[PDB]
Parts: structure tokens; sequence; C-alpha cells
């Protein structure tokens, strides 16, 4: 490859020797054709047509192709797809059928080993093509959606789990005027890369996830960490890169610095001696969900109730935008509901550090969606219609009945169960409050489904007790209850659920009791109670 | 000895007296008369056989 | 897979009763050795202690021989399993409750609805299998293995660096996950095949294109059983046609094919068979010299567990030391390897180390 | 091994040859072990 | 037609049926010895194309018991089959398997979908799942 | 001590002489190269387990000595690539150096760094060094046609 890079005509001599103008021939051609200027000469003779026509003909079931030969040629396309010039062409018009063709092969003499090799090669090829090229993301999303439209199992689920639902790794090439000793061993180790990366103690190549930061890179490349290390780039000349910047921000900055998209590696100079608010770039899952493909997945489909609630909530339009704010939690929930126990990166979702937030997360994100979706526009009314059609309220009421033991008309383990049940009840009440008040909107089934349900009996049971210290500790629970009552009072059309023991009378009774206690001698709870008392008094006469 | 040769004048005088050839000759001769006492393949293979013929026992 | 312990409560005669919660067609019972015992009795009963109470087997030598019951024919449907243990009367003791295997779904739910709710599970576990395979590939394709031809590599092997230990652990975890899930997928496919046969569908129906289409694990199992039968037949004996079949260019290829890359069991058994058959031949010994000169040569690029085959060679040589040709051939090899310093080749130190330690082992053994 | 045979007298028994199977298995195992010891 | 009997009994069938057929042969043991040895020797060439790994244990036990009938032809055919199979197995090696069994010593290549047998303290378990108690 | 047990103290003295003051450095190099078997001894000390001084210092010494001329550079290339034993060494003397006991052409990160430093330093004689490297590559390719 280096020899061909020095002498362009040697590449033509190589191709003539090849006979174009087996596995060994193909691999040698792939490796030797990596020069920035020899690649265009390779592409102009026999590169596209033969391979694309052959693979298309094989898919439909033109040089003859056997089952065994399919994998090596696709591996060749994988290996040559490193330069940006090649990667752009892979998204061209004539290559568009290819992807769909492969799906037709993998969605239905192909032995087990042959099928496994073909599917692994196709997954690798698609992952490489979609690595860091935003332009190809739209094409891939369109292909996936048109396959979906015209439950899920088989190779398609595997592709969804691999290409999506996981973070992306990128290659960084670090060079410094001083040697880098960390990460090396005294034993022999044959590591071979492209000659452009060089050899010695002054160069390093790291294939690492984009979620890391610059401090992680410095720790992984140098053991030394005002003597510090500054990472420079040619495009951002003279500007030291803060260590707190993430790789996503790096990619966004370089891409807005007219760097060719999908370029093979990011170059940094590690010298020895306004950008913190840069927005990260969009993940492939974000691009796919931008067009609304997650709802199709939801409709096309270990606490069973929580998973069922999450799956039902996924059907609502606009759920994806709110849910994908936290990539890790969203992907963990999607993998868990997809029937996979672990993310495949070496950890179990049950063992994830965010395990305490997962059980209540669907309710919190649904409440956020309710608060962030105004009812003035048609989006609100369509969301209400869809929610009533799919019976999300029915499931919420069933869960409330099961948890509160109010049928519609180990000691330590018991304590843990009651505490988590209280938290679940608080979350459900907050969700209902946000549903009723976002800050012909009244369904016909509403003002009737709430009646005879567990809502009124549950509120009556919770507010019936009127001591001053036994239940004064449940500040967040009563804050949520009073917020729900305020939301009830906000909507006039459903107020008569309160008007005819009495909510207002005994509520004012505890208000007077706490006022007398204050006069004779938790502030947030009492002031919220006073505000709810005032609002209930105002809505009581109206 | 390193502390003695800490200055330019000392190093120049040491070079003039021909010490730099002396140390190289000494290194070459002394490497011939020493056997490495570190462990090697033989110890590894004896360990692989699981047994054989302040850290003390 | 299950995992159980006894937290019930050994100076008292004891009994235990277990309920499966459902009539389960038990077809395999195994128990480990129970040293602190004198007798053990078995009771099988589904609904009553006298309506259908039965006993399977009673044995008194469980402490000496662990009770292994491979299969029950005909298989009796059961739900209540009682084991009465009679310890030796002459502190607390733990007695593992063995292993039990059987079938849960009974056919003449009841309808052939399983074909709809097994195939989905088979496809799901197959997808997980593909995921595990890809994960193992992408994890273990970025590792190396230093050759043992220098002091640096030797000290690397003596004391593993900190960076390699975590990679070893992660690869081990991925490997065990992959093999377990492979087992699950194979079991699901087997169950689907059984159900397909039950409805009346028939099972699947020249050596060339038959040998090269078989499964590798089947090949390993059949070779193991076949060679074990050969060894037993030879021990029960003096074959002569068998001696005619095995000769030069036939033993070398067999040793290279099986002992190099086989399992430890087949490696050891093949070595013993070779030493028993061609122990007293004239060409023997030179064969060992050539094998050592080829495998452990500094020009070899093949990868294999050098230590294990070295121990196998040592063990074979100890048994074959009688013919006096093996030691002569080894000494000739050692003499040849040391030629350069006598009077433009150089010294192959690692090869010399290998051969000299082998000769030292042999000379120690012959000293008695 | 272990001389533990399931209750087969009640039904038409094959135990008279199942025991022979057990003895043959034990004999083969002992022959293999003595081959290994040589 | 003992040859076809063995062919349909120990091959192209399940585990319990093979166990019952071995039971029947053992009962029929007590002139039959050499005849059954010839039949099993003829059927040995067809052994590699069997179906279940648990269906050969009783078969090989029977061959081990009846090997006393003759020692010449059986050994010759057995060695021929061993020689024929040995080469084929080697050709299926891949670098990953060798690396795994050298650096870590982990055999039984986990990249093959097909398995053939299982074991637990001398018991053959196949075509049946484990009881989850 | 490791200094008392091995021959590494002289190497530390040489490293100090070469690298303590950069002004006199060239002079010292001119006095060190003409000694016999020095490069072979330094290379042998480089590819051994840590015995008292780290690899980078040995690399620095080897690079600094091997660049003061052009014949020395070719000798160092031959030492690193094709033959690393002593020069004019007959085992019949019992007093001449004999650096057997190490295979030829072993690659380690230190060797790669030294080769990279030698190859890509712009000075007179660099053309000869590139010629020697390409000649070694050509010889290795040619010897592969042994059948």
């Amino acid at each position: 490859c280096s020899m061909c890079h020095v002498h362009p005509n040697y590449f033509s001599l190589l191709m003539g020797w090849m006979g174009i103008t087996t596995e060994s021939h193909l691999a040698t051609l792939a490796s030797s054709s990596q020069s920035p200027e020899a690649i265009k000469q390779l592409l102009d003779s026999g590169l596209p047509s033969l391979l694309v026509r052959s693979l298309a003909s094989f898919c439909f079931s033109k040089m003859p192709i056997t089952a065994d030969l399919v994998a090596p040629i696709l591996r060749f396309l994988t290996e040559v797809g490193n330069s940006h010039i090649m990667k752009d062409w892979l998204g061209g018009s004539e290559v568009n059928p290819l992807w769909t063709a492969l799906l037709f092969l993998l969605c239905h003499g192909l032995t087990t080993q042959q099928r496994t090799a073909i599917e692994n090669a196709t997954v690798a090829f698609f992952l490489q093509c979609i690595s860091c090229h935003p332009n190809n993301q739209k094409l891939m999303a369109q292909v996936l959606c048109e396959l979906f439209q015209t439950n899920i199992s088989g190779f398609i689920r595997r592709l969804f789990l691999q290409l999506m639902l996981e973070d992306e790794k990128v290659t960084m090439f670090l060079q410094s005027p001083c040697p880098l000793y960390k990460g090396r061993i005294n034993a022999t180790s044959h590591v071979i890369q492209h000659p452009m990366y060089g050899a010695g103690h002054k160069f390093r190549t790291l294939h690492l996830p984009v979620s890391t930061t610059l401090s992680d890179v410095l720790d992984r490349v140098s053991d030394t960490p005002v003597p510090v290390f500054h990472l420079f780039h040619k495009l951002l000349a003279g500007q030291p890169l803060p260590a707190e910047m993430t790789l996503a921000q790096l990619l966004t900055l370089l891409y807005d610095r007219k760097l060719p998209q999908g370029y093979r590696s990011i170059d940094l100079t590690v010298k020895l001696g306004s950008l913190l608010e840069t927005c990260p770039i969009q993940s492939p899952l974000q691009v796919f969900a931008g067009m609304g493909g997650l709802a199709l997945i939801a409709e096309r489909l270990i606490p069973a109730h929580s998973l069922a609630a999450f799956g039902l909530f996924l059907r609502l339009p606009g759920y994806a935008e709110v849910l994908l704010k936290e990539r890790k939690h969203a992907q963990c929930l999607l993998r868990l509901v997809l029937g996979v126990t672990d993310d495949g990166e070496g950890s179990h979702i049950l063992q994830s550090p965010s395990a305490n937030v997962l059980p209540t997360l669907p309710f919190h994100v649904l409440r956020s969606l309710f608060s962030t979706t105004p009812l003035t526009t048609d989006d609100g009314v369509l969301l209400r219609r869809m929610a009533l059609e799919i019976g999300a309220l029915h499931l919420i009421l069933v869960c409330l009945s099961a948890l509160s033991h109010h049928s519609p008309r180990d000691v330590e383990q018991a304590l843990t169960k009651q505490r988590l049940e209280e938290e679940h009840v608080t979350c459900l009440l907050q969700v209902l409050a946000s549903y009723i008040n976002p800050v012909n909107a009244l369904p016909s089934v509403l003002l009737e489904l709430l009646s005879q349900s567990c809502l009124i009996p549950a509120m009556s049971s919770y507010l019936r007790n009127d001591s001053v210290l036994d239940m004064a500790r449940h500040v967040p629970l009563y804050r949520a209850l009073l917020e729900l009552l305020r939301a009830i009072a906000s909507c006039a059309a459903m107020v008569p659920l309160l008007l005819p023991t009495s909510v207002g009378t005994l509520l004012a009774k505890m208000k007077t009791c706490v006022d007398t206690y204050t006069n004779r001698l938790q502030k947030t709870a009492e002031i919220v109670y006073a505000a709810t008392t005032s609002l209930r008094q105002a809505n009581q006469e109206k | 000895i390193l502390r003695v040769l800490d200055t330019s004048d000392a190093l120049k005088a040491f070079h003039d007296m021909g010490g730099v050839q002396l140390i190289c000759n000494n290194m070459v001769t002394s490497t011939r008369a020493i056997v490495n006492t570190a462990r090697s393949m033989v110890s590894t293979i004896m360990k692989f056989l699981d047994s054989g013929p302040e850290g003390i026992h | 897979p299950p995992h159980q312990s006894i937290i019930i409560e050994s100076g008292a005669r004891r009994f235990v009763t277990l309920d499966f919660g459902r009539p389960i067609l038990l077809t395999d019972v195994l128990i480990p050795t129970c040293g602190d015992l004198a007798s053990l009795s078995i009771d099988i009963w589904t609904l009553g202690e006298e309506v259908d109470g039965r006993r399977l087997v009673v044995a008194t030598d469980i402490s000496t021989h662990s009770l292994i019951l491979h299969d029950l024919i005909p298989p009796p449907v059961c739900r209540f399993m009682k084991i009465t243990v009679i310890g030796r009367y002459g502190a607390r003791a733990k007695i593992p409750l063995g292993f039990y295997y059987g079938h849960t779904y009974i056919l003449p739910p009841e309808i052939d609805q399983h074909l709809a709710m097994m195939v989905a599970l088979q496809e799901d576990i197959q997808c997980r299998y593909n995921l595990a395979c890809h994960r193992l590939e992408t994890l273990l394709q970025s590792i190396d293995l230093p050759p043992l031809n220098s002091a640096n590599n030797a000290q690397y092997f003596l004391r593993k660096p900190d960076k390699a230990v975590e990679e070893d652990s992660r690869v081990f975890s991925a490997y065990q996950d992959c093999i377990q899930l492979q087992l699950q997928l194979n079991l699901a496919h087997n169950a689907v095949q059984r159900l397909k046969v039950a409805l009346g569908a028939s099972r699947k129906m020249n050596p060339e294109d038959l040998i090269q289409t078989s499964s590798t694990e089947q090949l390993r199992t059949i070779i193991r059983y076949l060679l074990d039968t050969l060894l037993s037949l030879l021990h029960a004996s003096v074959p002569a046609v068998l001696q005619s079949t095995f000769h030069a260019q036939a033993c070398e290829e067999l040793f290279k094919h099986l002992c190099i890359s086989g399992t430890p069991k087949i490696r050891l058994h093949t070595g013993l068979l070779l030493v028993q058959l061609c122990g007293g031949e004239r060409w023997w010994g030179q064969f060992l010299s050539n094998v050592l000169q080829e495998l452990y040569n500094s020009e070899q690029l093949l990868i294999f567990p050098q230590d294990r085959v070295f121990m196998l060679l040592s063990c074979i040589g100890q048994r074959s030391l009688s013919n006096s040709g093996v030691l002569e051939s080894l000494l000739n090899l050692l003499d040849n390897l040391l030629s350069p310093l006598q009077p433009e080749g150089v010294l192959d130190i690692p090869m010399i180390s290998w051969v000299v330690m082998l000769v030292s082992r042999l000379l120690d053994y012959v000293a008695t | 091994v272990s001389q533990a045979l399931d209750a087969r007298l009640e039904v038409g028994l094959e135990q008279q040859a199942e025991l022979m199977l057990k003895m043959m298995s034990t004999l083969e195992a002992d022959s293999i072990l003595q081959a290994l010891t040589n | 037609f003992l040859s076809d009997i063995v062919r349909v009994c120990f091959f192209e069938a399940g585990r319990s049926i093979a166990h019952k057929c071995a039971r029947f042969l053992a009962l029929c043991i007590s002139a039959f010895g050499p005849v059954l040895l010839k039949a099993l020797l003829d059927n040995m060439s067809f052994l590699p194309a069997a179906t279940t790994g648990g269906s050969v244990y009783w078969y090989f036990v029977l061959l081990n018991y009846v090997k006393d009938e003759d020692l010449a032809g059986c050994s010759t055919a057995c060695a021929s089959l061993l020689t024929a199979v040995s080469r084929q197995l080697q050709d299926r090696l891949t670098p990953m398997e060798a690396l795994l069994q050298t650096r870590y010593g982990l055999y039984s290549s986990p990249f093959d979908p097909v398995l053939f047998d299982l074991e637990m303290s001398g018991s053959s378990c196949k075509n049946v799942y484990n009881s989850s108690i | 001590d490791q200094v008392s047990k091995t021959s590494i103290g002289w190497l530390r003295l040489l490293h100090h002489c070469l690298t303590h003051i950069s002004d006199l450095e060239g002079m010292m190099a001119s006095a060190a190269a003409p000694t016999a078997n020095l490069l072979q001894t330094c290379a042998a000390l480089l590819m051994s387990p840590y015995c008292g001084m780290h690899s980078p210092n040995i690399e620095v010494v080897l690079v600094k000595i091997g660049l003061q001329s052009t014949r020395i550079g070719l000798k160092l290339i031959d030492i690193l690539l094709r033959n690393c034993a002593a020069s004019g060494s007959d085992p019949t003397d019992l007093n001449s150096p004999l650096l057997f006991g190490r295979l030829n052409g072993l690659s380690s990160d230190s060797t790669i760094d030294i080769l990279y430093q030698l190859g890509t330093t712009q000075d007179p004689g660099t053309k000869d060094r590139i010629q020697a490297l390409l000649k070694w590559v050509s010889d290795s390719a040619r010897v592969a046609a042994m059948k």
C-alpha cells in the first residue's frame, strides 16, 4: 500500500496483474487500495458493477456466485469502506437496492454456518456504513420503515439490537512530541494498522466509545496526569480543548468546521504546556425516532405491570422525543421490553447502576409528556383520543386498584414493599394530576370512568385521617395529593365529582387544627395545604 | 561518581584523560564474565509441570 | 438450571418429602455420595400416601458408592418424592439432594398448541445465540499470544500483567454465557423436533459428501468411543493386521491430527494407544525425535498448548524407554543442535532448552 | 455399580438381563482402568 | 434381516427406542454371537450418519461385550474408519478455536450451532430437558 | 544491589556522559564509537529483563551513538536486523566476547522506536540507511522463494 501510494502507476500495474482490467486476491486488493488517490482509479474500472450485480442476482435467487463466495466479497466492501470518498458513494442511488435485497435474504442450500456468516457480515457492513455518516441515517431509516410497513422476530430483531440500542465507538489518532508509555507491555505483540498512523512511542490509536470525555482519553494515553497536556486540532487552531468536553461535542464542532462527514478518524495533537455549551450530535436512534418509527415498533410488538405500562405508553405519539432525553435509560428499557436480559456490553440491566429509577421511569416520562404537551393544539386532542382508545387510563386505574386494595364499587420485606407501594402510588397520582391538568378537551367517558373507580374512594381513604403528626411525615405524598386535588379543581366540567365524609369540610377541619397549632406554637406541606384549602373553598361555591 | 561529573569542566577533563574509552572497555569485558541470574524459559516450563525439585517458608 | 441447598434444620433418623407442584414424568435420578449415612430408601407418590404410594429403590452402600439411576422404564408419573435417610447411628450434616431430570408436557396445552409456543421460543433463543456469537467474536478478536522464545515472554508468563487479567475474566464470562445459551437453543430445537415427530411427521432421512457434511461434535464423540473400544480390545489381548496398517507416515499424521488439537481425554488415550502398539518398533524413537524437531522448532507457526503435549511426550517416553533407541535418537538430536560452536548457522537456544529438559527427565527415570 | 436396582419384580421383569448389562458395563470399565494402568 | 433391524433400531430413531432395542438384544443373547457381531460390523460404516448421541452408548456396550467373538476383522475395520475420520476433523479448525484452547485452554468451540451429546457423572442426557423444581 | 551483580553501572555512566550536557555530547560520541563490540553489548543489554535501568535510557544511548557517523548506522542496522552476535568471536579464545544465546530479528517496542528514529532523521547518510532497509526487505522477500 505504501509503495502504491508513492507511485500511482504501480496501482495500475497491480490491477493489470490481477486480471480485472479468490480470498487472497480480494484481501490483497482491499488492503493495497487505501491511498487517497488510487481509490478513485480503483473505482473507475471494475469495482461497483460486478459485485453489486452479482449480489443482487444472488438475492433474487454477471459472474457466477456461490453461497460460500458471498461473504468474502461483502467483507471486501466492508474493508474498502473507510475513505470518505468511498463512504459517500455507498449511499448513492445505484447502491440503494442492495440494502433492501439483503433484508429479503435474511427475513425468510443456505446452510446454518453459511447463513450465520452471511448475517454477521451483513451486520458488520451495515454498522460500518452507518458509523458516523448522518446522510446515510435517513436512507437506513427509510429502508427500515418501508420494510416494517409493507411480533418481530428473527434477523430483524438482531439488527435492531446491534445497529441501534447501543452507543457508537470511534477511532482517535493521537500524536505527541513526547513518548507515550502507558498501555504497552514488554511482551511481543503484532499490531498492524494503516501506515498513516506510524509506529513508535509518539503515536497511538484508540477505538473507544463516543460517550467518554477528554480526561478519559488523557488517562488512557498518558499516565502523567502548570504542566498539563493540551489537545489541539488544525481546524481549531490555537484553541486548547477543555478536558470536560465530550466526544459528541468534538464531532459536532469538527462537522460544523466543514470537516468531511464520516471521515475515518479524528486527529489530535497532544502538546505539553465558550465551548462547554456545545450541543452533542444526534445518535442513530434519535434520527430513526425523529420520523416516528418507534410507535410502529410499539404497535408491532420482571414486573409485568410496569413493562406492560411502558409498552402501552410507547404507542403515544411524541413519547419518543421525551423518552430519548436520557439515552441510557431509554435503551435499557427498550432492551428489557424487547426480551433481552442484558445489553450485551458485559453488564445486566438488573445490575445497572440506575436500577432504582427504572421501575418508576415510565410514569415519570409519561407525566413529563403530559406536562409538555399543551391541549390548545390538535396534538393534545389527538393524544387524548388515542389514550382513551388504547385504554391507558383503564390500566392506570387497574394498577391503582391492585396497589391500594380499593376494589371499585418478612417484616423488613413488608416495610420495603409498603414504601415502594407508597412511591408507586405517589407517581401514579402525579401522572393522573398532570393528565387532568396539563399545566371539547373533556372526553365523554371521563366524568364517568373516574366515578365508581378507585379515584374517589382512594382520596377519601387517604384524606379521612386528620391527625397532626402521624401522617405529617408524608410530605411528598400529601404534596402530590393536594396537587391532584388542585388539578381536579382547575377543570370546572369535572368538578361535580366532589360536590354531593365531605372533602371540603374535613379538609378545612385539619386546616383549622394546624392553624391553631401554629398560633399556639413541614412548612412546605402546611402552606400547600393552606393553598389547597383556599382553592377548594373558591371552587366549592362555584 | 555521578556527583563528581556534574559540571562541564569535569566532563571535559574526564574526556581528556581518556576515561570514556575506559568505561566502554570495562562494560564490554564485564558483560563477558557475568551470567544472567534472572529466570527464563526453564523456570516457566518447570512451573507448568506443577512441581519440581517475607516470602520465605 | 437449578441450584439448591438444605436449610431444613445428624443423630436422628430422618426423612424428607418434596413436591414438584405438578405431575412430572421423571426419567432420571442421580444422587452424590453420602458418607454420613447407612441406608437410603425411596418413595414415589402423587396424590396419596397409600392410594398410589410406591417405592423405587433402596440401597445401603450410598456412602461407598454414589447411587446413579440413569433411566426408569416405564416412566412413572409422579408429584411427591420422599427420601428416607438412615445415618450411621454410631454434629449437623449436609446431604445434597442429587439431580433429577424428566419431561413436563404430556401428549397421547393438551392440544398441539406447543408447536406455536415452542417455535417462537426457538427463534428467540436462536437470535440470542447469534448475539452471543457476535459478542464473543468482537471481544476475542483483539487478543494476542506471545511466543515462548525470549526471557521477556518467559517472565510475562511467570507473572501475568495486571492488564491481561481483566481481559481474561471478561472473555471467560462471555464464553460461559455463549455456551450456556447454545445449550438452551439446542434443547429448544430438540423439543420442537420431538413435537414434530409426535404428530406423525417423519424424521430426517456414499461416504463422500456424508463425512464432510456431518457435525464436528459427533465426529469427536464417535472417535472417542471408537478409540476407547480399540484400547479395551488391545488390553484384553496381539494384533498383526493392525500392526501392518500402522507404520511410518501413518503414525505421524495420526499424532499430528489428534493429539495436537484434541481434548485432553482423546490426547491422552491416543498417546497410550500409540505407545502400546508401536512401542517396540525400530522406527520408533526416531518418530519422537522428528515430532520434537518439527513441533517445537523455532520455525513453527502452528499454535497449540505446548506444555500439555510436552507432558504427553514425556509420559510416552517413560513407557517406551525399554527399546533403547529413543534415548539414542534424543542424544543424536542434542548432538546435532550443538554443532555450530564446535568449529553460518547459530544456536537455537529454546529448542536446546526443550530437548535438554526432556533428556533430563528421561535420565532421572532410567536412574531407577 | 452401587448395586441399586429399581423395583421390577412386580412387573414382568427384565432385571435378570439388566443385571447382566450392569456387570458387562463394570467389566468394561475395569478393563479400561487396567489398560490405563497397564 | 438383522442388518436392517440394527439399521432401523440404533439409527434414525430416538433414545428410549434404542434402549428398548438393546434390551431386546440382551434378552436374545441367551450361534447368535458371531451373527450379531457381523451385523454390527456391517452397520459400523453407517454409524457416523446417526441422529442422537445417546443412541450409541448401549450399542458400543454391546460391541465391547461381543468383541470376544472375533478380534481380526473388527479391529481392521475399526482402524480403517478411524483413519478415514481423523483427517476430516482437522480441516474444520479455525484460528479462534486454537487461540481459545491455547491461551485459556477452553475447548468445545462455542461458534458451532450444533451439539451432539451431554453428560453428568456418567449419565447420558439428550432429547429431554431438565426438571425445574 | 543490581549494580554490584551485573554490568549495568558502566551503561549508566555512559548515559550520563552522553546526555547530561547537550553541548559536549557530540565530542563524547566521537570517542565512543571506535570501541569494538560496543553496539552488540548495548543491544544485548536492551533485550533483557529489567536489571537496574529502564529501556528508554538505553534507547537514547543507542540512538545517540548510532547517529554520529554513517558506518555506525549501517552496523547498527545489521545488528538489529540480520546478525547480533559478536564480531570476530571464536569460542577457542575463552577471553573474547561471545554474544550467543539470543535469536536474530526479535521485535519489541524499543526496537521499533529505534528503527523509526534511525529511518526518519534528516541528515547526511539517510539515503544509505534507507538503502540498507530496502535491501534487507528485498533479501527477506527473495529468501522466501526457497522452493
